[PDB]
């Protein structure tokens, strides 16, 4: 009759990039059910901090090329799209990257304002070939959800980049048996995930529980005709 | 007759949408039905869709 409730019995940070977690106890059938549900939601709609706008002083339009930088402006923008950031209090913020001289250019050179936190300083944006050629650029990043391209939301120097509001890429789940526990058929659910590192596993799974519940609140809210 | 001619170059970044056409290396013609969520797609045991 009863249905024993699971608990987040384990969180483990296997790598600095990602983690795995465990739910226990679960009973027959609920395993794959909650597995697909959680995987679908944890892949579908999460918070995000994808870069939104990029300004560069020497750039009129995107498809030009700056002197002293080997790669195209578009390639630089794609590298920026490969960036990941963490912010706590503010919905939006402006980041400032200023640097000249020969050598690589990674996120480590960006201004390190408090809530703004780089998760991948080693992420290279570009390389510079000139001792005196300063890339000096402002980066508006705000929160969001899902995927917002430029054509949707749509200054001449302000160049627009599509949004990629997603901190995770890979998710999988496995059911298995638990200890005897004086009761067999108890199901342990192990959830494995891969993230850039911008989201804690507990935060993500708790938000998944909350969102799926309020969706079920509609099922609770079923009224009249 | 002409006194001056002016040309202008417009860039458009077209990504993808339903109805576009693509194929491989076997004559395997194919238009694209519907861009669809990662979550509707099938995935292996390790989860990669």
């Amino acid at each position: 009759t009863e249905f024993l409730k699971p608990r987040l019995v384990d969180i483990e940070q296997v790598s600095s990039t990602h983690a795995k977690v465990t739910l226990e106890p679960l009973e027959r059938g609920f395993g794959h059910t909650l597995g697909n549900a959680l995987r679908r939601i944890l892949l579908s709609s999460m918070p995000g901090c994808a870069v939104t706008e990029v300004e560069i002083d020497g750039v009129l339009h995107e498809y030009s090329t700056k002197e002293g930088v080997q790669e195209d402006i578009l390639e630089i923008l794609l590298n920026l799209k490969g960036l990941a950031v963490r912010v706590q209090g503010k919905d939006e913020v402006i980041l400032t990257l200023n640097k000249s001289g020969i050598g690589p250019v990674t996120a480590a050179d960006i201004t390190h304002d408090g809530d703004v936190e780089i998760v991948k300083p080693q992420h290279v944006i570009c390389h510079l070939t000139d001792e005196n050629a300063s890339i000096s650029m402002r980066i508006k990043v705000q929160r969001g959800r899902g995927y917002v391209p430029a054509s949707t939301r749509i200054p001449i120097g302000r160049l627009l980049v599509d949004a990629c509001y997603s901190p995770v890429e890979r998710i999988a789940y496995n059911v298995e048996a638990a200890r005897v526990e004086q009761r067999t058929d108890l199901d342990k659910l192990v959830i494995e995930m891969e993230t850039n590192g911008t989201i804690d596993p507990e935060e993500a799974i708790r938000r998944a529980a909350t969102i799926l519940a309020e969706q079920l609140e509609a099922f609770v809210d079923l009224r009249d005709v | 007759g002409v006194l001056k001619i002016v040309k202008v170059y417009l860039a458009v970044k077209r990504r993808i949408q339903p109805g576009d056409k693509m194929a491989g290396r076997h004559g395997n013609k194919g238009v694209i039905s519907k861009i669809n969520p990662i979550e509707d797609m099938p995935y292996d045991e390790n989860g990669t869709p």
